[PDB]
RNA sequence: UGCUCGC
């Protein structure tokens, strides 16, 4: 719920009081079917290291 | 004149975690300035603060009076509060990655040549230990190959130099002590140290942890003062990570996988327990079931089913512990008591 | 000669409690000349042993046969005629315990010497006459040589 | 189903800890607010702020719980004796018999510096000395050790070896530890008790 | 634009929240036979007490996937089994348990135990040391009670709570408590009449 | 016997089922009785050798025999960090209308390698942000994206609709300073790959910037690292304790690498043997087969290191190894000069 | 100001010396440790890092007899320099013959 | 947002192999064979190219232009 | 938040900081590492003597 | 004042 990552495709025009974005977000390699259902892979919030 | 000088090295400074349960939650330390942006301290003092380095924020206060500074350094000194006033047990002691490192170091399998032993010994020669002689101990085996055991390297921590008057002596039982060896246990779990030299046994939480008495650091504190115990703890915290990194300690999915005999035993135990539970259910529902004293028939059935499930659990755990091979990282960390236990291993 | 003890032993068991350690084994040995039992930790990786092996073992106060007890420091690089030249497996330890036998309630004549070679345990048990010269906090050399 | 039951157990533990935090916080606050007034005076009597005496002596004996080496006992005589024997091994002095040990103990204990010590600690020291003397006597009777010091196997003297130097060192160490383990006057004993009960 | 440093909180998608303890150079990092150096080194001791076998399974599945160019599924009560990813690892020439032969970067000698390498999906949290760093000079005070303000945005100071006062009482440091709670916080000089009080 | 075990400990590193043994270097004087491990320059020069097995552009592989793990790790670390190169450090921006952030753009530009020879430049002194001809290089990047005047009616693909919408590193133009144009021929100072995608643009947006590059080492920042992957591994030597034949021999070919174990029909029956232990990666899959565990002995040669050096294209890897050895020699000479100045 | 010597105590004993080396790391420390450990007159050689924040290392040398422990330091440095020169020459010759035989 | 130029672990140049990879996706090549043909032996570059999401065009769709 | 509990028994003080903690085994047990930034803010009044 | 968080 506090993970840092992209918000949406309009995150650049969006102006909020506090926003955290990731430079090079990457979709997880081990993804649950729920991730595909909620389309989280289109907006990842982490990196694989 | 008054000069509002910056915080420099040597200033007594209070360090506290806002959740305070006992008095040891706040201690007066010596400030050393570092270019980073976090409050860094020795992890051995983590047990009093009850910190876990997962985002905890701690407070740091600077007294504005010489009298307050002296009172903080004397009464709330870290070396002067190594034991809690509740029961006298030492709280500032070795912790995870220090119990396991010292345990793997003091194992009987360890045999170091001259170069590796010299490196591990020199890994602690920093700070106030830069003005003392090394005092390389004589090797144990010398004719076939000149090898230094890990126990001598660990004892070097107790008595680094020749002029050091520390003479540590201890005789206690370990966690995996059999109960009959009396310093001749097959597992080598009887700790015996004479003249700051580890004569027998392997270090663990029972001897290096903050559990209770018989700790080597507690013995040093009670026999030779606070400074010697603090120096020994610093040498341990500087030596154990170096050896633990140079040797390598990892856990994998293969360290927790079950064996074939373990699977067969688990299947047989599950079958037997389910059959006995079905027999108890049939006895209670149809017929008369032996009622245990002090409870009803339903509570008796509940107790019997819990007993059978616990039998299955403990027998599967014993089978897993027997089928597990040595050098297993979960089993190794469970034996030394650094983290986890046999119950967690059996569950996982 | 600083030889405190010397006897030929035969191994009767290698690991009575299982293969606990990869490099170290707990050999049990019995002497032929006397009834001296020996429970000794040995390194099989560098000095392999078998069940039926028979070896001569010598516990000496000093490593030099001339009687010079000057053992302030040991230099492995120094080359000189010493006792270790006549043996194959040499260890350096300290006799850290002398314990009387408790099995015999009365008229007991058996003692046991516990020596810690850097954690490797050696219990030499037998008649107190053979253990003459053994004292606590005394550093000694063990020399073991396998025989045919 | 097993995952659901495990999550139930985890949530039960979480709510238990959540209630425990606040409950023990309130209990600690009450205990400290009640016990913060007591202090150890210089006359070894714990008195309140108004001057009323709560105890004529703290704990009945007057020892520091932080300096309690044993299980609610000031010293572990066995470990102290072993440490004295190991640190100061005198090879040029003969062993002591039971009678000689008792005699030297009675001679050393009757000195002036041991008079200010409490009687219970002296009785415990006498009991430990009698026990170790009985052990030495049993060993010498088992192995036929003669008190004259002319037994041929000298290794027999290494079973239970004690010298008057070690006896003096042990007695002085025990006396110093008992003196340094007493309650230092001025300590806030009440706050320490409140914290050691609340934690 | 901020770079990870000491104090930044990191998560590993398994509740294993952590803080960057040290930033070592690349040459100090251990290396495998292929020459891959790890980005994040995590403590194994966190596994036994928490029993996070799911993290190991995710690591193994991710390694198999990046080896064969696939996306394994970690679906609840299902997903890719361990046998399939083990076969995928053994087919590509890697170990079937993730543990690989690794040489220490510092000493240049191989490690006695194999290291568990694999790609893990780590996520950075909003908790930063830069935003949480706070230091309070004399600064401003409140109008009602002349004491430091509450929050960091208000340039406030840390509060010595009741339990901290209890600890200071237990220690017996009267002068330190007096300096903290009277001299350094709300010291003032009033005028009292000795006749009427 | 005992001598065989001592030789195996002092020459081989055995890999067990649960852990690796004999990993510490022990050939030192005083550790062994029947061996004089004292330093000898003649024996070292006799036993040491270097054999290159593969060498192409931005890739090198060579075996060193006789060197130790300490010097090998030193060479590896010098190659990784202590080899200086040229990389972008300063970024002067003029009206960057791109969606990509300015700091992110500068960070991406800094990671772009430069084909300039670092030996011909010097380290910039403390400060001196203006830069001189000797210790800096300038790269101008000016890309203005606009709509294509001639395109299809639909033009769904961005390539047909817009021009210069993807700012590749080929748009970077080296701007000579002073006499750098005469010293460096045209085409030498340029981006290495020439195909790195820096950013993507849209009509109206423009990216105008200048990049000041100075000499630096990889220890300060990873952007100066010339080698992509510079590592070394011990040469494996798989040995068979007993002759393995039959169908189980085929299992060997399936347990190890496909190219190390070969099966041959000497008498009409298949027997396995070690063909090329170099190709093996030590997957330790032979431990799964219960019967075949006690028939093989996996080991690594202690004094045989295969170095694999894949560079980023700044300079050939042989020159990289030479410069690493030269940097180590320079450190040794600097410390010797300091010691001589002390005494 | 890079390499500084420190005696074991105020007595200024040349048997046990500590060399503090600035702007260095594990590379040169381990290389010099290996090159000087083979000296038969060295009882104890060991390098350590004070703190990962600062770039400095501390080597400690204790000899057997009356060696000033500075002569083994220079010996190890010269031996490492000779080894580096030899490996450089060998690598250059190897690369040259490889280029010759490839064409 | 955009493909990084350098690999996080090793440091191999990977930004220049992105669009061509997309070409291999426009062709009949799968993921594994395309990553093999691109020259990525170690799995770190394979993870870098495979787990990367191309969010630059989605942002340019919201660009002023 | 009353006067006794919020302003008399427990109150706020200056010359103090709050920061996240990170492990560092190379320091003694009686020593604590302070960042340079906080060290420049928290000042100590030293009296000029001989 | 409210609330979401951080242990
Ligand atoms: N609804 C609402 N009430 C507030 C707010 N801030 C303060 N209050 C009320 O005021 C009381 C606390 O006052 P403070 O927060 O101390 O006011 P302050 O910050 O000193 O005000 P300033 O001096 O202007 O900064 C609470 O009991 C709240 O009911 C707010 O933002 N919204
Ligand atoms: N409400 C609170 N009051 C006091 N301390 C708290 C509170 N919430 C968190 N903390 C601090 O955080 C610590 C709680 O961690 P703890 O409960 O021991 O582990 P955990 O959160 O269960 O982690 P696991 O779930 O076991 O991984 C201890 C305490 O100092
Ligand atoms: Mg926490
Ligand atoms: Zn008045
Ligand atoms: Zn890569």
């Amino acid at each position: 719920k506090q993970a840092m990552g992209t918000i949406g495709y309009n995150q650049r025009n969006r102006i909020d009081t506090l926003m955290y974005l990731l430079a090079y977000p990457q979709k997880p390699m081990v993804k649950t079917k729920t991730i595909e259902l909620i389309e989280f892979e289109k907006l990842p919030a982490g990196q694989n290291a | 004149d008054i000069v509002e000088r910056h915080l420099i090295d040597g200033d007594v400074v209070l360090f506290n975690r806002q959740p305070s349960l006992h008095k040891l939650s706040i201690m007066a330390h010596l400030a050393r300035v570092k270019p980073h942006r976090t409050f860094r301290f020795n992890e051995c003092v983590c047990t009093p603060y009850n910190a876990d380095f997962d985002g905890d924020e701690m407070n740091l206060h600077l007294p504005q009076t010489e009298e307050a500074k002296a009172e903080a350094l004397v009464l709330m000194g870290t070396k002067a509060n190594l034991v809690t006033p509740r029961n006298g047990e030492p709280l500032i002691a070795a912790i995870q990655d220090f119990l396991t490192g010292a345990y793997l170091l003091t194992l009987k399998d360890t045999f170091f040549d001259r170069a590796k032993a010299c490196q591990i010994i020199a890994s602690i020669l920093v700070g106030k230990d830069e003005k003392i002689k090394v005092r390389l101990p004589p090797p144990t085996i010398l004719k076939p190959v000149t090898l230094w055991t890990g126990k001598q390297i660990f004892s070097v921590i107790l008595r680094p130099s020749d002029d050091n008057p520390v003479r540590a002596n201890l005789r206690t039982k370990g966690k995996q002590y059999c109960g009959k060896g009396e310093d001749l246990c097959a597992n080598d779990s009887y700790v015996t140290i004479q003249n700051s030299e580890l004569m027998s046994g392997s270090m663990d939480k029972g001897t290096l942890g903050s559990g209770s008495k018989n700790n080597i650091f507690y013995i040093l504190l009670r026999d030779w003062g606070q400074n010697e115990a603090a120096d020994a703890m610093s040498r341990l915290a500087r030596l154990a990570p170096v050896y633990l990194s140079n040797r390598g300690f990892s856990i994998g999915i293969g360290d927790v996988t079950p064996g074939q005999g373990l699977l067969k035993a688990k299947y047989e135990l599950l079958n037997a327990g389910y059959k006995k539970c079905d027999e108890y259910i049939e006895a209670l529902n149809t017929g008369k079931l032996q009622q245990q004293p002090g409870c009803t028939a339903e509570e008796t059935l509940e107790a019997l089913i819990l007993k059978e499930l616990s039998v299955i659990r403990d027998h599967a755990g014993s089978a897993c512990l027997r089928e597990l091979d040595k050098s297993n990282s979960p089993l190794t960390m469970a034996l030394c008591g650094s983290k986890g236990s046999f119950i967690n291993i059996s569950q996982m | 000669a600083g030889i405190l003890f010397e006897d030929i032993f035969d191994v009767k068991d290698i690991d009575p409690e299982g293969k606990k350690f990869d490099r170290v084994s707990r050999l049990h040995c019995e002497s032929e000349s006397f009834k001296m039992d020996l429970i000794l930790d040995v390194n099989i990786q560098i000095y392999p042993v078998d069940l039926g092996d028979k070896f001569r073992l010598v516990i000496a106060s000093t490593l030099y046969e001339d009687g010079t007890l000057d053992d302030g420091e040991y230099n492995p690089t120094d080359d000189r005629p010493s006792r270790a030249d006549q043996f194959e497996y040499v260890m350096y330890g300290k006799v850290y315990r002398i314990e009387g036998d408790e099995t015999s309630t009365e008229a007991a004549t058996r003692l046991s010497a516990y020596v810690s070679y850097g954690g490797l345990l050696m219990r030499l048990q037998g008649d107190a006459n053979n253990l003459h010269g053994f004292e606590v906090d005394s550093r000694v050399y063990l020399l073991m040589k396998k025989l045919a | 189903t097993e995952f659901f039951f495990h999550t139930m157990a985890g949530r039960e533990g979480l709510v238990d800890t959540a209630v425990k935090t606040a409950e023990t916080g309130y209990m600690q606050r009450r205990l400290v607010k009640s016990l913060e007034d007591l202090c150890s005076q210089y006359d070894l009597t714990v008195r309140s702020s108004t001057g009323d005496i709560i105890q004529f002596i703290y704990g009945g004996d007057g020892l520091d719980p932080a300096a309690m080496e044993g299980k609610d006992e000031p010293l572990e005589f066995k470990r102290v004796l072993d440490n004295i024997k190991a640190v100061f091994p005198c090879p040029s002095e003969p062993a002591l018999s039971k009678n000689e040990l008792i005699l030297t103990t009675e001679s050393i204990m009757k000195k002036s510096e041991f008079l200010c010590c409490q009687d219970s600690f002296l009785q415990e020291i006498k009991k430990f000395i009698k026990g170790v003397s009985e052990k030495i006597k049993k060993t010498r009777d088992k192995y036929g050790i003669n008190d004259n010091g002319t037994t041929e196997p000298r290794v027999l003297y290494q079973l239970d070896r004690i010298t008057p130097t070690q006896v003096e060192k042990f007695l002085e160490t025990c006396r110093d530890k008992y003196m340094r383990a007493q309650m230092e006057p001025g300590s806030a004993v009440g706050a320490l008790c409140a914290q050691s009960i609340g934690e | 634009t901020r770079r990870p440093e000491i104090g930044d909180k990191f998560s590993s998608r398994h509740g294993q929240k952590g803080v960057c303890g040290l930033i070592v150079p690349q040459e100090d990092m251990p290396f495998c036979d292929s020459g891959i150096c790890p980005d994040i080194i995590m403590n194994p001791h966190g596994f036994p007490s928490r029993m996070t076998v799911g993290k190991l399974i995710e690591l193994l599945a991710g390694k198999a996937g990046v080896l064969d160019g696939r996306f394994h599924y970690g679906t609840a009560f299902g997903g890719s089994k361990v046998k399939d990813v083990c076969e995928d690892l053994v087919r590509h020439g890697y170990n079937y348990l993730g543990k690989d032969y690794v040489t220490s970067g510092i000493t240049g000698e191989p490690l006695e135990a194999y290291i568990y390498f694999g790609p893990v999906y780590y996520q950075k949290l909003k908790h930063m040391v830069l935003d949480k760093m706070h230091a309070r000079a004399r600064g401003p005070r409140a109008v009602l009670t002349r004491q430091p303000t509450e929050g960091r945005s208000r340039d406030g100071g840390l509060r010595l709570g009741e339990m901290e006062r209890d600890c200071l009482i237990g220690y017996g440091a009267s002068m330190l408590l007096l300096e903290r709670l009277m001299i350094s916080s709300d010291a003032f000089e009033v005028d009292v009449c000795g006749q009427c009080g | 016997a005992a001598s065989q075990a001592v030789e195996e400990m002092r020459s081989r590193v055995v890999l067990g089922e649960f852990g690796v043994r004999n990993v510490h270097t022990t050939d030192f004087p005083g550790n062994y009785s029947g061996y004089d491990d004292a330093w000898d320059q003649d024996r070292f020069e006799k036993n040491f050798r270097v054999d290159v097995v593969h060498m192409d552009e931005n890739s090198l592989e060579f075996d060193m025999v006789g060197i130790d793990a300490a010097i090998a790790n030193a060479f590896r670390r010098i190659l990784l960090a202590e080899v200086p190169t040229m990389a972008v450090e300063k970024v002067l921006v003029y009206n960057n209308t791109s969606i990509v952030q300015d700091e992110i753009l500068a960070h991406r530009l800094g990671l772009i390698p430069i084909h300039a020879d670092p030996r011909l430049f010097e380290y910039r002194n403390q400060g001196d942000e203006e830069g001189t001809e000797i210790d800096t290089l300038q790269f101008r990047l000016q890309v203005r994206c606009t709509r294509n005047p001639h395109a299809a009616k639909d033009s769904s693909d961005p390539n047909e609709l817009y021009v210069n919408h993807k700012v590749y590193t080929r748009h970077m133009t080296w701007i000579p300073l002073g006499n750098q144009a005469d010293l460096f021929p045209e085409g030498t100072i340029r981006p290495v790959h020439d195909d790195i995608l820096i950013a993507q643009l849209r009509p109206g947006q423009e990216i105008d910037l200048l990049m000041h590059c100075v000499k630096g080492i990889g220890k300060d920042h990873a952007k100066f690292s010339p080698v992509a992957t510079a590592s070394y591994r011990l040469l494996p030597d798989i040995t068979l304790l007993e002759p393995v034949e039959g169908e189980a021999a085929e299992e060997l070919s399936r347990c190890f690498s496909p190219g190390v174990i070969e099966v041959q029909e000497v008498q009409g029956k298949k027997v396995a043997r070690v063909a090329n232990p170099r190709l093996d990666t030590f997957s330790r899959e032979i431990f799964r087969n219960e019967k075949l565990k006690k028939v093989v002995r996996l080991a690594r040669v202690r004094d045989h290191y295969i170095f694999s050096v894949e560079s980023t294209g700044v300079l050939p890897p042989d020159v990289l190894v030479s410069e690493a050895i030269k940097v180590l020699m320079g450190k040794c000479r600097r410390f010797l000069d300091e010691l001589d100045a002390v005494q | 100001k890079t390499a500084l010597e420190m005696v074991q105590a105020a007595g200024t004993d040349r048997h046990c010396v500590t060399f503090v080396l600035h702007e260095e790391d594990h590379t040169l420390g381990n290389s010099l440790r290996y090159m000087i450990m083979k000296n038969p007159e060295v009882e104890f050689c060991g390098y350590t890092t004070t703190h990962p924040s600062e770039s400095k290392i501390n080597l400690r040398i204790q000899t057997r007899g009356t060696l000033p422990a500075v002569e083994p330091f220079q010996r190890g440095l010269n031996e490492l320099m000779n080894v580096c020169q030899h490996v450089l020459d060998k690598f250059e010759a190897s690369i040259k013959d490889y280029k010759d035989q490839k064409a | 947002m955009i493909i990084p130029v350098r690999c996080f672990t090793c440091g191999k140049i990977v930004g220049n192999k992105w669009e061509a990879y997309l070409g291999l996706l426009q062709a009949e090549y799968t993921e594994g064979d395309a990553l093999d043909a691109l020259g990525l032996k170690r799995y770190c570059c394979r993870r870098m190219l495979l787990a990367h999401v191309d969010l630059i065009e989605k942002l340019l769709n919201y660009a002023p232009l | 938040q009353g006067r006794f509990r919020g302003n008399l028994s427990g109150k706020r003080v200056d010359f103090s900081g709050r920061t996240v903690i990170s492990p560092d085994p190379n320091l003694r047990i009686d020593e604590v590492a302070v960042p340079v930034h906080v060290a420049k803010i928290l000042t100590f009044p030293e009296k000029v003597n001989k």
